[PDB]
């Protein structure tokens, strides 16, 4: 994870 | 110590059979039960055999499909169910029994039951004389009894073993040489004296 | 007399043993003696060797895991048959004396004296089919021509043999087994006891075993069930050893004892493999190759002898459990179990000559 | 714009989800055709390979993210990714973490293993990660709606209960449940089967299985925390946003796929039965008797 | 499947007489064969097995042997007693094969049949000829046709004199008869 925000 | 086999008899062709072999003195998880059948005036041939340790089941390439052997182990009974019986299946069954660990031959064997699957009927012996020896013919089933003046020239008669004519019906003879004959067949309970 | 022989996929050399089957009495193991056929032509300067090996295997034959194989080697016993070594003064058997005497002169003895205290050939049946690889103990003798003990040795110049190391049941019996049991369960009154009884020691695979149990039901509580099983115990000792439980056979009576009252009877149960085929891991009695074993015979050892036994060892014990059924003021459907251990021994006979 | 400096993260967006589907795939397709999935390693190997596949298709959605400065799929699509990173991280990493117990009871403990690894029990536990994940996916995508940010479209996760309380609630139990719980199975139980394997040639295998649970515990311990640490130091305190904010921010995102790219290479093209089966890809005498005259 | 030929299929020995019967198996049976003996009326008995291992209470006269698929049960000394029909079953292999049977008879001086000729009684034919041979030996005999298919039936062995008897009867026609 750690993408989009 | 000992096995006992029931269930034979008179059959017609087509029809079944049950043969029970109660062993006593074995355990029927320590010793594999084996049904092995004689012809008439013929060898030992092995029908089929029951390992209740393994639970294997084994038949002759003539029985399978027909015969199915199986084992209450409660009752330490062996059965051998016979369906479809042809008339090749006329033989003298033994159940025997051997060794389930390292196999060392057929140890005990039983008396043996007859099967007979004959399609004819019972029927009477017609006796004939012979100016000195009697014949019996027709005499199904067997056996038959004869013996020479109600039993006086018991020990100087010669008595052939019964013959299956071609009708299936058996056939007989005996002879005695320097009368009467009395004849007796018990499947049919029929009493009959000759005077030759 | 016969004799087994194997040969090498290039038959050139050929192994030759009076029997596969070696008797492991506890003071010692029957040594295997045979005899080993070469051609000193074929050996331009090769030796050919001979090893004993006794191998556990932890799992299936896969490595499956990192890419490692789960089987020590718990004993390797290794001899150079050719050429002849002069340091040795092993005598000669009666059978080796005669293969040589059968064979030529290119026949050469080896002889492997098996140390005591190791495990028996056991095999771990898997239950339903996983692999084509048994797991457990086995014994093998390898053949082989080699320059030197640390090479990659040949397939085609090797012979193996899987030999059995077997034990048979004691000549005198043991004492009757027996067990008793006391409990009492609030402590209101005279309490419940259990006292069970085989009807000897030693049994032969096939045979029935009768127990004979005996309660007196001084208390208030219904008995409602009594379960007989016969259970074996496969202590697989390695690095931190183990034991493994298996319910070979169980007679489940619904045999009720009244409160205050006693119940005596005698049950009969037989362990047989018949019923057994689906219990992964059963200790079987571990035959050559693919082929109709049984239930594993139970393993004797000495009486100060090392605990930590490097692999499978077998046991047998009877459970007699009777299951109080429970309940007080409010009638819960659990129940308390009030069993007794009835170790006995399950073996073959010896041979009769 | 695509400067030299805005075009290194569509570089790492693409190479990593290449490398990573296309590996994902290769093992999937040899493990269901070829191998048969008749084990249970290689039920795992299997189940780690498609969820590593499905946390790697992520990766279009998030560069196209990138360089648009915007979201223009729409409410489902946006949904779908979120869950499916979330979901599939989550997945991924719990696998990992079942594996390397499984080998440590193999290990350690093979003869409970010998009846503990039954495939049977293998598609148990492949069954219970994923319904323990779905747990947690459950919320996320319920909670990821599309806000229409002045200029963009972008695709967040919103939580209208008390907001800063919440986020940092999944951002820590993301951080604990997908990373320290991990990072602690795998160390614990790799370092109690090396000192399994030690306590007993046999020593050149001893080095080779060391360097190769090492060289796995490090690329875990390698790709997964840069992106932890940086996610922690983004939630202390602000950052100012400048390029080498905005390229090790993409950075750290793409070596927390890269792990998922270089699980085939380290648990399948490595396994001795997968080797065998990708190379296909691309005597013994009778025993007698003989007579012994006396 | 196993086909095991004994040999002979009948002999004649006397008390004393060394008696040997050879079992010849198709394959190669190792050493599962046993040999039995089985008395007219009554069960086989199990005499060796292991194709050399005596069964328990087999008298010692009795031994087996084997060179390769060729095994031999030895009757050192024949007595009375140990006059039967022998088979030789092999259970290396299912199913489980027996020999044919070897029937050891007692030995006599060659005897002359007493030939009989018995026409159809009248009774009878309101039609059966029937020749008797009586007390004759050894075993082997013909019959001469004399006035369809013949059926013939021979006695055991005489427990007086060691002889035996035969029988042959045949329907016939009216045309030859008259």
């Amino acid at each position: 994870y750690x993408g989009f925000x | 110590v000992q096995l006992v086999e029931s269930g034979g008899g008179l059959v017609q062709p087509g029809g079944s059979l049950r043969l029970s072999c109660a062993a006593s003195g074995f355990n029927v998880y320590s010793s594999s039960i084996h049904w092995v059948r004689q012809a008439p005036g013929k060898g030992l041939e092995w029908v089929a055999s029951i390992s209740s340790y393994y639970g294997y089941t084994y038949y002759a390439d003539s029985v399978k499909g027909r015969f199915t052997i199986s084992a209450d182990t409660s009752k330490n009974t062996a059965y051998l169910q016979m369906n479809s019986l042809r008339a090749e299946d006329t033989a003298v069954y033994y159940c025997a029994r051997s060794r389930q660990f390292w196999y060392s031959g057929l140890d005990y064997w039983g008396q043996g039951t007859l099967v007979t699957v004959s399609s004819a009927s019972t029927k009477g012996p017609s006796v004939f004389p012979l100016a000195l020896g009697c014949l019996v013919k027709d005499y199904f089933p067997e056996p038959v009894t004869v013996s020479w003046n109600s039993g006086a020239l018991t020990s100087g008669v010669h008595t052939f073993p019964a013959v299956l004519q071609s009708s299936g019906l058996y056939s007989l003879s005996s002879v005695v040489t320097v009368y009467i004959c009395n004849v007796n067949h018990k499947p049919s309970n029929t009493k009959v004296d000759k005077k030759v | 007399t016969r004799v087994f022989k194997k040969a090498s996929p290039n038959g050139k050399l050929t192994v030759y043993l009076g029997k596969r089957d070696f008797v492991d009495h506890i003071d010692l193991v029957e040594p295997v003696d045979g005899v080993v056929l070469v051609d000193p032509e074929y050996l331009k300067e090769r030796r050919v060797y001979v090893t004993l090996t006794c191998a556990f295997r932890y799992g299936r034959e896969d490595l499956d895991v990192l890419g490692l194989t789960f089987r020590k080697d718990l004993f390797v016993a290794n001899v150079q048959s050719f050429p002849p070594a002069p340091e040795d003064k092993k005598p000669l058997t009666r059978l080796q004396e005669r293969l040589i005497k059968k064979l030529g002169e290119h026949a050469y003895p080896f002889t492997f004296e098996i140390p005591p205290n190791l495990p028996c050939s056991v095999t771990l049946q898997p239950g339903p089919e996983d692999t084509g690889k048994a797991c457990g103990v086995d014994y093998e003798v390898k053949a082989f021509c080699a320059e030197n003990l640390e090479e990659k040795i040949h397939k085609r110049n090797s012979v193996r043999l899987v030999i059995e190391k077997v034990q048979y049941a004691p000549e005198r019996p043991g004492p009757q087994p027996t067990a008793e049991t006391t409990r009492q369960f609030l402590m209101s009154d005279k309490p419940l006891h259990l006292e069970a009884s085989l009807d000897k020691e030693i049994y032969y695979h096939g045979e029935p075993i009768s127990v004979n149990v005996h309660v007196t039901n001084n208390t208030n509580k219904t008995v409602k069930k009594i379960k007989i099983s016969v259970r074996q115990y496969a202590d697989i000792c390695l690095f931190n050893t183990a034991q493994y439980k298996c319910p070979v056979a169980m007679e489940e009576a619904d045999d009720t004892v009244a409160p205050s009252s006693t119940f005596c009877k005698v049950y009969t149960l037989t362990p047989f493999l018949a019923n057994n085929r689906e219990k992964r891991g059963l200790a079987l009695d571990g035959k050559l190759k693919h082929e109709d074993t049984n239930l594993a015979s139970s393993t004797l050892l000495r009486e100060g002898a090392n605990r930590e036994i490097l692999g499978i060892i077998v046991s047998y014990k009877v459970k007699v459990k009777l299951v109080v059924s429970r309940g007080g003021l409010l009638g819960d459907l659990a129940s308390s179990d009030v069993a007794v251990e009835l170790p006995f021994t399950l073996m073959h006979p010896k041979p009769k000559e | 714009p695509s400067m030299v400096t805005a075009i290194t993260i569509m570089a790492l967006y693409s190479i990593v989800c290449v490398v990573g589907l296309f590996g994902n795939f290769l093992v999937m397709y040899v493990i269901v055709r070829y191998t048969k999935m008749k084990t249970a390693t290689n039920i795992y190997i299997f189940n780690l390979a498609l969820a590593d596949a499905l946390a790697t298709s992520t990766l279009p959605f998030q560069s196209v993210n990138y360089l648009m400065g915007t979201w223009p799929f729409g409410n489902i699509l946006c949904k779908i990714v979120i869950s499916i990173d979330y979901y599939n991280m989550f997945t991924s990493i719990f696998t990992l973490c079942t594996m390397s117990v499984d080998r440590y009871i193999a290990v350690c403990h093979p003869v409970k293993a010998l009846d503990f690894r039954t495939p049977r029990n293998a598609k148990i536990v492949n069954v219970c990660n994923w319904i323990l994940s779905s747990a947690i996916g459950l919320p996320v995508m319920f909670m990821a709606t599309t806000k229409y940010r002045q200029g963009s479209i972008d695709c967040t996760l919103t939580f209208s209960h008390p907001t800063w309380y919440w986020e940092n609630l999944l951002k820590i139990c993301v951080f604990i449940f997908a990373f320290i719980m991990p990072v602690l199975i795998i160390t614990v139980c790799y370092g109690l089967m090396i000192l399994r394997l030690k306590s007993v040639e046999k020593d050149r295998n001893l080095r080779r299985i060391t360097r190769m649970v090492l060289v796995v515990v490090a690329v875990f311990i390698v790709c997964w925390t840069p992106i932890h640490i940086y996610v922690i130091i983004k939630a202390l305190i602000t950052i100012p946003e400048t390029t080498f904010q905005t390229v090790s921010w993409h950075f750290c995102i793409a070596l927390g796929y890269t792990n998922s790219c270089l699980n085939p290479v380290l648990y399948a093209f490595l396994d001795e039965n997968f080797k065998r089966c990708f190379r296909e890809f691309c005597e013994s005498c009778t025993t007698a008797s003989s007579s012994l005259a006396k | 499947d196993i086909q095991m030929t004994q040999s002979p299929s009948s002999l004649s020995a006397s008390v004393g007489d060394r008696v040997t019967i050879t079992c010849r198996a198709s394959q190669s049976v190792s050493s599962a064969v046993a040999w039995y003996q089985q008395k007219p009326g009554k069960a086989p008995k199990l005499l060796i097995y292991s194709a050399s291992s005596l069964y328990s209470g087999v008298p010692s006269r009795f031994s087996g042997s084997r060179s390769g698929t060729d095994f031999t049960l030895t009757i050192s000394s024949l007595q009375p007693e140990d006059f039967a029909t022998y088979y030789c079953q092999q259970y290396k292999y299912v199913p489980v094969t027996f020999g044919q049977g070897t029937k050891v008879e007692i030995k006599r001086t060659v005897a002359a049949p007493s030939v009989f000729i018995f026409p159809p009684s009248d009774s009878q034919l309101k039609a059966s000829v029937v020749c008797l041979l009586n007390n004759f030996y050894p075993r082997e005999a013909k019959v001469q046709w004399k006035v369809g298919n013949s059926q013939e039936s021979v006695t055991e062995q005489d427990s007086k004199d060691s002889t035996y008897s035969l029988s042959s009867t045949l329907t016939l026609s009216k045309a030859d008869y008259e």
